[PDB]
RNA sequence: CCGGCGCGCG
């Protein structure tokens, strides 16, 4: 990535082929060489035999019938038969290692799934102090270990040293570094202040301290609280060192780098434990940093940070792998030796560990996710988060709010406008599009050197790490400023020490020069993003990964030249794996011949994603034509000549119109209707399951009892329904019976559409039945209706609530009538200018057949370089086709627009343009519910809860209190009794509406309060309720 | 104290109070900022 | 498994002149580039295309003239890019062309005069 | 409506004296720079500035 | 028809 924007994909594709070389040899060691109790048999592996083989099933397979794209792992073993002294050596099977796609994706199960990264504190120490109670100033100093082992030396208002462990759990310095055998003399002569140390010896610690062993024992009596005296034992050692030598004292290859630097030790880098050195030379900083000598270690620096790609979670669960193999062995091992056998070293072995623990880590872990397939925009960016949750990392609630802001260490390695919405906000990041990740766990971005005449510099490109970032002079500026002088002492901006300045360029050490340096793709996709509000960009972010891809696809008029970067890695068009000659095109397939190898390239059509969007593909060559290696062959789904094509161009009008673009709202026409420029495909998946039951097994058949044939019209001789026929809500898919009880596959509400493809597929096992399982995929055609939301890529969002024939919309001095109306308040509130720029220039580009890919912040040559661009570019195409009104003297990008119901001009100029418009999932149809009455809560005999299940709405406290500040006490007890629980008053409340005669007080206990009143007779309290008549004064008790 | 330390200094550390040629502008700067801020 | 990207091969001075004396069944083409040179990243581009074109029926060479300068100023090159056509016939004479020509050119030139 | 008030680039209004006022700002934190530079004012005061 | 985890919308 030194000359050009790197993959997309490249971390992915990186780190698991690090994986591979390094990841399973640096983990098939540790392996222990399992022995006996007894010493008789002797398992081993051979880790240099390890191998891996090509996956018998084809990638498009493992996801067809939803299975696992892994390859096989067999290690050779060695078991020795001492009493017989023979050994056997055989392939043993270990089990099945996931495999990267291409793209970056595993799949498990048929699911396609990402890791993503994650960030957390660096291993080394940390220096940090917090005010007390009265504000006396207390300095910290805090190991981190490899695996998250904090240990915190702290000074208390004494000046004592505490290596605390826990909350409780206090030791003092000279027990703990007695307890690993520092000699009393020793400690004091390698500290500035012998003195301190000494003043706090108690004469019960001397004692201890003289020898290793009390103080060893001394140590485990404060660490773990518990009273007695221990007796020292290798056993004691042994649960310590798993205990705290295990956990808090191995720093590692990374841990030790950077004590060697904070704590400013010469010691050799292959030590990879806490030698104790370093814990004496942090007492000498720690007291010392309390007379002004250093500063404060910055816990958010991302100098301090590391970062987990696939190859460090795919490593440790290989970790947890191969521990689960041993205590499969183990028991294995025991178990034929008490029966005097022999047994094969396949047999000692099973897959189970392996394949269960990486089944379930893609199923299970939060890092593991769900490939999002709505776009190829999602596809790409999903596999580029970062992320400080997940096991090991903060949550929400744990979350620091100095954490979730921006740190000057952050550019052009983290996105400082991507960040995720709501409670998670600020936690979960997105790498920038020239970011690199280091051999240290760090982010790095390239920038250009600047040197001496003396200096060869072959390569003047160099990736930074964070930690050497502060400490150079970076510009952003141009070298296009001259004076008297020369050009050396002009001053440009510039960042030093976490800081911005203003020096001479013969100051400045490094220039960042790449346009999409510091940010993410959704934000490089933004065309004059620097005229919009950087909170919109955080929204147009979002916004552009809900476009759906429309059913016909076309390029943007203007772009920022990135869309050509995203349709490549994202591996929805067809790239040549090899030279040649195009022989054969159609639908189906591609045929492309080179140096006599002939392949077929087949093409996806009409299939479905995980959010049931539609995925094709069209063929973009013809027969006869020369390709190389990695040109494009084919086009698929909102990608058109190989640049990404989420939205359509379309033109537009800003002024409002009859409170119809009030707000939010968007006024279209009918044009957009008829013509499907906004039509997609949708396609949903239901699948039915065959089980074994007690009664016996389910049954698929078409003959249903208690069903029309009207219903059952579409089915088939097996009981399924054709494929190509029209279903309708309620209709039947799939007609099973349950011994017979109907337990059939409806369609749901509002499923209505074409069944395009039936999956009837049995999943072979080890039983006398296998279970059956029908997928039906059925296709909706949706055209662009009220209700629906679009949006543009400058955080302009909008509901269509209005839809006008052509004759009504307003038309432009050529008699053409626009296609939107947007209300122009929109703009001022919003800040987001750069739409206008975008429409005024997408409309001369139109006119003039030009596209333009303009990279952001073009105001570095020259000010006003957008204005100057689109204006020259309206008044060119407004030259060339004779059309006056496309540039106006007197108002540049504004025209007179006439009313098409009156055919009067509209008094102001209206700016009106061809922008690049985006349909967002967030429509009607998926959004709309309804329900009278129907199933209820088992336990609170409340209504369910969703859309999916035919559920109520919640009316929760805040709607209780509007309802008690109107004073409407009968609308919110009939909210209270019998539209959710009352189950006696329901009934009743059904059949008197029905026949129309009045409805009475329920005056009975809902069944929420009931069901509060036998739980607290679980805590032996009763409750009970008692009304007392006014008339004679008796007690009576109400049935609860 | 403050004649040992300036002696210590001289002798292992070379200091010695050379004369800082000063324009009116840096004059002026240690001659106002002895007062206070404004 | 993994073909290679680039089809034009990158010769040396030695290497070209054993090439052109031996036997030589189909006409050859030899590049003169430099990689500080802004044209020759188009030349390689439509010469790779070429390649891409003339599968066996053409050879396709290179040459840096970082790395043999007196050897390209000995062929005549007065500048870059420049191409050589070699004639599989010793009888025949070479063909030099100087610029950024069209790839309909150099297959006129293959076709009708090698 | 009927008026149809709208917003082009060139309705965003900057008032004519900016460039002036600009200008004017940057003529004096290009002094105070060399000044700070010569050790005429320390770096609170060209902060503050 | 039960709870956790992850991702989203207003």
């Amino acid at each position: 990535g030194t000359s050009t924007i790197p993959g997309f994909n490249q971390i992915q594709f990186e780190g698991f082929y690090r994986f591979i070389d390094q990841g399973l040899i640096e983990e098939l060691s540790k392996f222990p060489k399992i022995e006996d109790i007894d010493h008789e048999i002797e398992f081993q592996l051979f880790v240099e035999t390890y191998q891996l083989v090509e996956p018998l099933i084809k990638e498009r397979d493992a996801v067809y019938e939803s299975l696992t794209y892994s390859s096989e792992l067999y290690v050779s073993a060695g078991l020795i038969w001492k009493t017989n002294r023979n050994m056997q050596e055989q392939r043993i099977f270990i089990g099945n290692i996931p495999l990267m796609n291409s793209l970056g994706t595993f799949i498990v199960n048929g699911i396609y799934r990402v890791v993503i990264n994650q960030i957390l504190q660096s291993p080394g120490i940390y220096y940090q102090s917090e005010l007390d109670h009265n504000g006396i100033s207390v300095y910290t100093g805090t190991i981190i270990s490899d695996w998250g082992g904090r240990l915190e030396l702290e000074i208390d208002k004494k000046a004592r040293i505490w290596a605390r462990v826990s909350r409780k759990q206090k030791i003092s310095i000279l027990v703990l570094s007695s307890a690993m055998g520092s000699n009393l003399r020793e400690i004091l002569e390698n500290v500035c202040y012998p003195e301190i140390f000494l003043s706090f010896l108690t004469d019960k610690e001397k004692k201890k301290i003289g020898s290793k062993e009390n103080a060893i024992l001394e140590f485990y009596q404060q660490f773990s609280c518990v009273g007695g005296d221990p007796i020292f034992s290798e056993s004691l050692c042994k649960e310590l060192q798993k205990k705290f030598f295990h956990q808090r004292c191995e720093l590692g290859r990374i841990g030790r780098r950077n004590i060697n630097w904070r704590l400013n030790l010469n010691i050799p880098q292959n030590n990879i434990f806490l030698l104790p050195r370093d814990i004496l030379a942090a007492a000498d900083h720690l007291i010392g940093m309390k007379f002004g000598m250093g500063t404060l270690d910055d816990m958010n620096h991302l100098k301090n940070k590391r970062i987990r790609s696939v190859a460090d979670l795919l490593q440790d669960q290989l970790g947890l792998a191969l521990a689960r193999l041993e205590n499969v062995v183990k028991g294995t091992i025991g178990g034929a030796i008490r029966h005097k056998l022999i047994p094969t070293p396949q047999n000692l072995v099973t897959s189970t560990p392996l394949t269960t623990t990486y089944e379930s880590f893609f199923g299970l872990h939060p890092l593991s996710q769900v490939l999002d397939r709505t776009n190829p925009l999602t596809q790409i960016v999903h596999g580029r988060k970062l992320s400080y949750l997940g096991p090991g990392g903060l949550t929400g609630r744990t979350a620091n709010f100095r954490i979730r802001d921006i740190h000057p260490s952050h550019y052009g390695r983290i996105c400082p406008i991507d960040t995720s919405e709501g409670i998670n906000v600020g936690l979960i990041g997105s790498l920038s599009i020239h970011a690199r990740i280091g051999d240290w766990g760090s982010l790095e971005s390239p920038f250009y050197e600047l040197v001496e005449k003396s200096k060869k510099a072959q390569i003047r490109m160099l990736f930074l790490s964070p930690s050497q970032d502060e400490y150079y002079m970076i510009a952003a500026g141009n070298s296009l400023a001259l004076n008297r002088g020369i050009q050396e002492e002009q001053v440009v901006p510039a960042r030093y020490r976490q800081e911005f300045l203003t020096i001479a360029w013969e100051e400045v050490h490094l220039r960042s020069i790449f346009p999409f340096q510091y940010f993410s793709i959704g934000a490089s996709l933004i065309p004059f993003i620097e005229h919009n509000d950087a909170n919109r960009a955080l929204m147009s972010s979002n916004m552009q990964r809900q476009a759906v891809p429309l059913s016909r696809s076309e390029k943007c008029i203007v772009g920022t030249g990135l869309e050509r970067q995203v349709a490549l890695d994202s591996g929805v068009p067809a790239i040549a794996e090899h030279e040649g000659k195009i022989l054969y095109t159609d639908t189906e397939k591609i045929i492309l011949s080179g140096n006599e190898n002939t392949l077929s390239i087949p093409l996806i059509m009409y299939q479905r994603s995980n959010k049931n969007t539609c995925m094709h593909q069209k063929p973009q060559v013809r027969r006869g034509k020369c390709i190389k290696k990695g040109q494009i062959l084919a086009d698929g789904a909102a990608t058109v000549g190989g640049e990404l094509a989420l939205g359509k161009n379309v033109l537009v009008a800003y002024m409002p119109w009859e409170g119809y673009n009030f707000e939010d709202a968007v006024l279209i026409s009918e044009c957009l209707v008829y013509g499907d420029i906004y039509t997609s495909f949708h396609i949903r998946k239901y699948e039915i399951q065959t089980h074994v039951t007690t009664q016996g097994p389910e049954r698929i058949t078409k003959e249903i009892p208690h069903l029309e044939g009207r219903l059952l019209r579409n089915l088939d001789k097996n009981g399924i329904v054709m494929l190509g026929s029209w279903v309708e809500t309620g209709d039947i898919l799939v007609g099973k019976l349950t011994p017979s009880k109907e337990t059939c596959l409806k369609l749901p509400i509002g499923g209505r559409g074409r069944v395009i493809d039936v999956r009837w597929v049995q999943k072979k096992g080890g039983s006398s039945y296998n279970p059956e399982i029908i997928r039906v995929y059925i296709s909706q055609k949706r055209e662009i209706k009220v209700g629906d939301k679009v949006a543009g890529r400058h955080g302009n969002k909008g509901i269509i609530s209005k839809i006008l024939p052509r004759q009504d919309m307003p038309y432009l001095q050529d008699g053409r009538p626009v296609d939107m109306v947007f209300n122009p308040l929109g703009v001022p509130s919003r800040m987001n200018v750069g739409q206008i720029f975008e429409c005024s220039l997408g409309l001369a580009g139109s006119l003039l057949d030009r596209h333009y890919r303009i990279a952001p912040f073009d105001e570095r040559y020259e000010q006003e370089a957008s204005r100057k661009l689109v204006f020259s570019e309206l008044y060119e195409a407004s030259k060339q086709t004779a059309n006056p009104w496309v540039f106006e003297p007197e108002y540049p990008g504004k025209s007179r627009i006439f009313d098409g119901r009156t055919g009067d001009p509209f008094e102001q100029p209206v700016i009106i343009g061809k922008p690049y418009i985006l349909k967002l999932i967030h429509q009607v149809d998926d959004k709309i519910h309804g329900r009278s009455s129907g199933h209820y809560a088992l336990v609170t005999q409340q209504p369910l809860r969703g859309r999916s299940k035919q559920g109520g709405q919640r009316v929760g406290e805040m709607e209780v209190w509007a309802l008690e500040g109107f004073g409407v006490a009968h609308i919110l007890q009939e909210m209270l009794t019998y539209k959710s629980d009352h189950i006696r008053a329901r009934q009743e409340v059904l059949g008197t509406t029905i026949i129309g005669g009045t409805i009475p007080k329920p005056e009975d206990a809902p069944e929420s309060f009931r069901l509060l009143v036998r739980e607290l007779r679980s805590l032996a309290l009763e409750l009970n309720h008692f009304l007392v008549s006014e008339k004679n004064f008796q007690i009576n008790r109400k049935e609860v | 104290t403050e004649d040992e330390a300036r002696r210590r200094n001289w002798i292992e550390r070379g200091w010695a109070p050379w004369e800082e040629i000063l324009t009116p502008e840096a004059d002026f700067a240690r001659k106002s900022l002895n007062e206070g801020e404004e | 498994f993994v073909r290679e990207d680039y089809l034009v091969r990158k010769l040396s001075a030695q290497e070209l002149q054993d090439l052109v004396k031996g036997e030589r069944k189909v006409p050859l083409i030899v590049d003169f580039y430099a990689t500080w040179c802004g044209p020759c990243i188009l030349m390689a581009q439509e010469l790779e295309m070429l390649a891409v074109e003339y599968e066996s029926n053409a050879m396709i060479v290179k040459v840096d003239t970082d790395d043999e300068y007196e050897f390209a100023r000995d062929m005549q090159v007065r500048g870059l890019p420049t191409l050589f056509f070699i004639s599989p016939d010793p009888s025949k004479d070479a063909i030099r062309t100087e610029g950024l020509i069209p790839l309909q050119m150099m297959r006129d030139i293959i076709d009708n005069d090698m | 409506t009927a008026t149809s008030i709208s917003l082009g680039i060139d309705d965003l209004l900057t008032i004519p004296s900016k460039g002036w006022l600009v200008q004017d700002a940057e003529q004096q934190s290009l002094i105070l720079e060399k000044h700070h530079h010569y050790g005429n004012v320390h770096a609170v005061e060209k902060l503050r500035q």
